[PDB]
């Protein structure tokens, strides 16, 4: 520890000029939150209920994720929902598209 | 026309129209008269943030320490299956035309 | 994953025809059996409900002309 | 896995066939049909 909200890492294993900018971007690189393919999320109001309009598409993930109603989520992508839920579920998503 | 990148190793290489592949910045300087890397990193800047970022390239480089192997480094690149002499010649003369 | 997708409302509802009834079909139909639409055997619907290859499945829409709107795949290997 | 699936493919065709011929009835297309599935179920 360094400072309130600051730190250092020391590297002693490693000797090498090379790699240490490369282990840099990786720290810099790690997810702390989230799930994977969402970049921000968006709460609105459609009617008398809260809805969240989201910039990324993962369907398993948030499925995964407590508080989510599965039996009612839509997204915009038709390859994602025909391999997760079905050929019926795309051609509807299709028409509903288009 | 020259073309100078970034790469995600924080490594600089320069390659033009001539030359093929990249060839790395430290390895340019040296073919140029820039022999001690403290040259190099007093030439691109005075800052001692801009100056750090320099060391990947420079080590990169630390095999090359003379402006004759980084010559013919470059001949190399260009000349294929020749002797040194005319090689080095070739890379130079090709250097100061384009 | 265990999640049921049965249920979603994006999904129809399929059933899977007796042998009688498809060859009825077929025969009113005046066609080879995979001139129907294809359905993979490995479609989550479908595996869901023990679809076999050779089966034919009969699916029911939603439909704002009629209701209730029914066709038919076959199932195919995949 | 492929040519299993083909073969498959290739006897539930011919079962077909056969049954679409009137050359078997309906009980034993139906035994046919799934033998073949319990049959070729295995290698999945």
């Amino acid at each position: 520890d360094n400072d309130e909200y600051s730190f250092t890492i020391y590297f002693e294993k490693i000797d090498s000029i090379m790699a240490l900018f490369k282990m840099r971007e990786k720290i810099l690189n790690t997810k702390i939150k989230g799930v994977k393919g969402i970049k921000r999320a968006i709460v609105q109001k459609k009617g008398d209920e809260y809805v969240i309009i989201t910039d990324g598409s993962n369907l398993e993930g948030i499925m995964n994720v407590t508080g989510v109603d599965i039996n009612k989520i839509q997204t915009n992508n038709i390859h994602e929902v025909e391999e997760v839920l079905g050929i019926e579920a795309a051609r509807e998503l299709i028409s509903r598209e288009i | 026309q020259v073309m100078i990148e970034r790469l995600k190793d924080s490594t600089i290489q320069i390659s033009f129209a001539t030359v093929p592949g990249r060839i790395p910045f430290a390895i340019i300087m040296r073919a140029l008269g820039f022999v001690t890397d403290r040259d190099i990193v007093y030439a691109v800047s005075l800052d001692p943030q801009i100056q750090n970022e320099l060391l990947p390239s420079l080590e990169q480089a630390s095999s090359i320490t003379s402006a004759e192997e980084a010559l013919d480094f470059i001949g190399n690149r260009v000349a294929i299956g020749q002797k040194r002499e005319n090689r080095i010649q070739k890379a130079e003369q090709v250097i100061d035309k384009y | 994953k265990k999640i049921d997708i049965s249920n979603h409302e994006l999904v129809p509802k399929h059933e899977i025809l007796q042998l009688e009834e498809a060859y009825k079909l077929v025969k009113e139909l005046g066609i080879k059996p995979e001139q129907l639409p294809w359905i993979r055997a490995s479609d989550p619907v479908a595996k869901s409900i023990g679809a076999k290859p050779g089966d034919i499945i009969k699916i029911t829409r939603k439909s704002p002309f009629t209701g209730e709107s029914v066709t038919y795949r076959y199932v195919i290997t995949g | 896995v492929t040519i299993s699936d083909i073969e498959m493919l290739l006897k539930d065709t011919e079962i077909w066939d056969k049954l679409l011929r009137n050359e078997l009835s309906i009980e034993e297309a139906k035994k046919m049909f799934d033998d073949v599935a319990r049959s070729y179920s295995k290698a999945d």
